[PDB]
């Protein structure tokens, strides 16, 4: 079949991966092709499930990376990070940006 | 010979045929010839029948007088009318039927008196009626049987008492109408019968108590051995009693819905070979699966709203024919192989307990074609259950805590259901399944593995739900 | 409107016939056309509910009028009308045909 | 070419931040690392690459490195000074590797770590705090590992952390306080474990916690130690084996939004249970055979969809929706309802299912100005009469089902542009009906056939009508 894919078909691309690797599901309009990776690439969050390793697409505004879902864990350069949701102003509870901008 | 505006036309050579309806009417025309062997005044708003009315018309096969407004006929009014067979009186203001107006007309055979405002019927004004065997007293104003005045009918056949207001029926209230085939009686207030209230006609074979008042189910019914379809529903009986059906084989159709039944004696439908079809819904107190002893030729059975913890495991040995399987709504476990139930095409066993789907648990069933095992709790399915069905075409396996999927068999179904299942995340590919065009998936991406201001054209080819 | 007839519609004839008239619904292709008559034609038969009154078809075998389902009135002539349903041959209980064919 | 570095052979690279330069070294069947690796390096990856000693010779000195990469390489162990020269890491990768127990000083005193990856081995052992002096770390993957117990000492050392995540391990018990010292952190993650028993106060330190997995795992009854959690905001405990959901469950947890107990085998729920949860938007319960009268949600007002099937109510308060606005989806299938309220004020409605229930009659303002509702679900009632109004006032009503009921007529005011209507059931519904009134029909059932029949069931871009007896 292909790399690291233990289960492939030539219309969906690979459908299992192998023990230890993640699926990435391309949206080639239409279609929807899976990968085989080790890591996901930025935008994506790593999942781990017993039945299958997904990438998920870190639905967070004005973020980079993510740790997963709702929580962010690189922001946007320009934009300030508070406890994983990002943010102009922030606390002002025990943080406020000093000399990078990770709201201590 | 025939009146004037009327139409008319030859019977079988000569004697001449005249419809005489709807000309609205005062009066009837001596204009008739004779040789009218079909007279058909309708609808002409007639009052009197009359000062000087017209028998002497010896040939007379069937007389028509609905739509006119009569209150009671002149007891001579038929007199001359040998060769009358059959009557129209339907649809006017007669208060009680005519007092002797009817009686002795001996080719008389078929009598109408439906839809009019009588209610009482006097004491043998039916009699030497010998030749009578179709009676209508429809939609009518009766508050009792006519027990005597049928007496005198022996010749009966067919008779309908329905839209009355009829509410008990005393021993013996058909007695002598032994050639009685069919007995219509829906639409009344019957809320008491006796034990002995159906013991005369021999010959009945259909029986209407629909659309009544009935507050228990109906043991009069035991005498009739020869009953063939019975109907009471839209009663208010509470339960069938065991043996309840013993006294009826060769019964084919029962049909006792919109009845707050709660408990069924599992013997009550022993012992009817002639059965089709047994519905049961909302039956909370029934515990155990039915007998169906010497009742094979069932094609349907559906069992719903019970709490029928498990099945016998020969259960199919009195089920063969059988077609469409329902027992929705019961508190199932453990399921049986089903497989000599053969001709299966429908199964339903939604909102149930089942947690296990064996190999053998629906193998070598040819003819399915729908299963729902729909909300329940399915965790383990054999992968080779559904191998070898070449007839299944749509499947429900939503809400059932499922982790895995087995594409063994199914292998070109039309419906598939899966919502429900978290823990399915498996992926699946189009191929394995052609001639999908419903889905229902428990997450999206997995639906998108199936595809999913000037003209525009909707090319519809398969669907897919999140 | 149109004769006993309390509810019309070009698109399907009559809807709602007379206080005591019975409805008929003819199939002329695709289409349904009510009419309201006090008798149901040869082939149907009349049935009285208190919300509606239609003319049923026969569905008996080989039969003319009939009384209701399952019960024949006048069986086809060229065969025996035995006690509601219509048979070749027919009892030899207490019947058999004489003249007429009525058993 | 102003400025190209320097970076080794096979491997690609790129400039960041001006000057320093990204190193992919992976995949290429590498054995150990190769020398000459430039300074300037803020970024390596070495993945994949089937490495077993790190090293002989290994690469400190490259004071500029960002962040580490060393996934898919199969090691077992790490030598303690290998990560003493990167000053300015702040993250590093260890997952897909055969480490059996973490690298008991290797990783100590890294100050300026602030992501580590240590999942997917077979890790079943974690020295005491070999985390030791890493105030930055704010980042813990030991997600599938074989961890069998908590680390309570080695977290201790780590009240940086912010998000962790001990998921896919082998964890049946969490002593109290085993998260003691984790007070910054805000994201826990526990499912797919065995959590069997917990204590009372097992999750008395992070004062900062927002959510909560506890999801694919053994619990039996419900976890109270809850209720010290504050700031919880997204709680999971689906596909455990609870039985049920205490009087004041949540009380000690406001400004909760998610909540998901799925998959549990619950049969009673107490009627305070979900009480002040303003921020709270979905509730649903399934299966819960005890529950007899309608929960309390005095403070919950912001539920947008409520689902409660399976249980015995009887019959609603005549002021359940004033606890009930900003609701779109109401499902109260399969119960004992006879009598029902008013749900006018349940504005703003959308889907309503009542299916399955002993309604005998639908009154005037039973449904009355429900201006956003569509579906309407009444199918296995005993409904016999309808009011004639009762329909009137409902502008974007498409879709109705009146299946298996008592009815012989029917309302015609208001609804006369539907699109779905089922009657099947209604025996005493032998009443004819007409095309007009009934514009936009596309799907009809039918008690009898001929009824179907007066909408012909034996530009047209829409398609054709259904219908079926
Ligand atoms: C409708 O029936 C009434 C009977 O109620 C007819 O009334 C009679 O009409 C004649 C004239 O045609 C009068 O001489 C009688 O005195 C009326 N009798 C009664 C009792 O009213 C009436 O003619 C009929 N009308 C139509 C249009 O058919
Ligand atoms: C009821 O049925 C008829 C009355 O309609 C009676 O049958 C009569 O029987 C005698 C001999 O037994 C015949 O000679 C008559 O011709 C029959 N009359 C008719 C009209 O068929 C029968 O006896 C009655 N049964 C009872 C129990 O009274
Ligand atoms: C790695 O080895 C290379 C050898 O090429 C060193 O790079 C340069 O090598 C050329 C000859 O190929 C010399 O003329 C330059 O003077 C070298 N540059 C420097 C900065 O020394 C490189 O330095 C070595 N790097 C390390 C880290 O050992
Ligand atoms: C590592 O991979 C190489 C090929 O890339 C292979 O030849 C070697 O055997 C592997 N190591 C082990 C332990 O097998
Ligand atoms: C957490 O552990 C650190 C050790 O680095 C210690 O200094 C600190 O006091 C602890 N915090 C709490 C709340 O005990």
């Amino acid at each position: 079949c292909a790399k690291g894919c233990e289960l492939c078909s030539e219309v969906n691309g690979c459908l299992k991966c192998s023990p230890k690797l993640f699926i990435l599901l391309e949206r080639n309009d239409i279609r929807q092709v899976g990968v085989c990776l080790p890591s996901c690439p930025p935008g994506y969050f790593d999942a781990r499930n017993p039945d299958m390793n997904k990438c998920i697409k870190c639905k967070i505004e004005h973020c980079e990376a993510c740790f997963s879902h709702n929580f962010c864990t690189k922001c946007k350069e320009g934009l300030y990070l508070h406890k994983g949701r990002c943010y102009p102003a922030c606390p002002e509870g025990s943080s406020a940006a000093n000399g990078t901008m990770e709201c201590s | 010979g025939c009146p004037t505006h009327c139409h008319c036309e030859p019977d079988g050579r000569m004697l001449l045929r005249v419809d005489c309806s709807d000309l609205g009417l005062s009066e009837l025309p001596s204009n008739l010839s004779v040789f009218t062997s079909y007279l058909d005044l309708s609808m002409n708003n007639i009052s009197q029948l009359l000062p000087n009315p017209l028998p002497s018309l010896r040939f007379l096969e069937e007389l028509r007088l609905a739509g006119n407004a009569l209150t009671y006929i002149p007891k001579g009014a038929f007199t001359g009318l040998y060769s009358l067979k059959v009557l129209m009186l339907q649809n006017n203001q007669l208060r009680h039927v005519p007092t002797e107006a009817l009686q002795n007309l001996r080719s008389l055979q078929s009598l109408r008196l439906d839809a009019n405002h009588i209610s009482y019927v006097p004491p043998s004004c039916f009699s030497g009626l010998h030749s009578l065997r179709h009676l209508w007293l429809d939609d009518n104003a009766l508050t009792e049987i006519p027990v005597q005045a049928f007496r005198s009918l022996s010749a009966l056949q067919a008779m309908t008492l329905a839209l009355n207001k009829i509410h008990h029926i005393p021993d013996y209230a058909f007695g002598n109408l032994s050639s009685l085939v069919v007995l219509h009686l829906h639409n009344n207030r019957i809320h008491s019968l006796g034990k002995k209230c159906f013991d005369g006609l021999h010959s009945l074979e259909t029986l209407d108590l629909n659309y009544n008042n009935l507050d228990e189910f109906p043991t009069a019914i035991r005498t009739l051995s020869n009953l063939k379809e019975l109907g009471f529903h839209s009663n208010n009986i509470r339960s069938i009693p065991e043996k309840a059906f013993v006294g009826n084989p060769s019964l084919i159709t029962i049909h006792f819905y919109d009845n707050p039944i709660q408990f069924v004696g599992r013997s009550a439908f022993q012992h009817l070979p002639e059965l089709r079809t047994l519905t049961l819904n909302g039956a909370s107190q029934i515990t155990e699966f039915p007998d169906l002893t010497g009742t094979a030729n069932l094609e349907s059975l559906t069992l719903t709203g019970a709490q029928i913890s498990s099945l016998p495991q020969t259960v199919c040995n009195q089920l063969p024919n059988l077609q469409v399987l329902d027992l929705s709504y019961n508190l199932l476990e453990d399921l049986p192989s089903f497989s000599v139930c053969q001709k299966l095409q429908k199964i339903d066993l939604r909102h149930n307990e089942i947690y296990e789907i064996k190999v053998d648990t629906f193998q070598q069933l040819l003819s399915l074609r729908s299963l729902n095992l729909a909300w329940n709790k399915i965790a383990i399915i054999h992968p080779n259950a559904f191998s070898t069905l070449p007839s299944l075409i749509k499947l429900d396996l939503s809400s059932n805590l499922l982790s895995s999927f087995p594409i063994t068999g199914l292998h070109g179904l039309t419906h598939l259901k899966l919502t429900g299942n978290h823990a399915l995340q498996s992926l699946i590919s189009s191929e394995n399944f052609p001639e999908l065009k419903v889905i229902e998936m428990p997450y999206a991406y997995q639906c998108c593995a199936f595809g999913v201001e000037e003209d525009l054209k909707a090319l519809h080819s398969v669907q897919c739900s999140p």
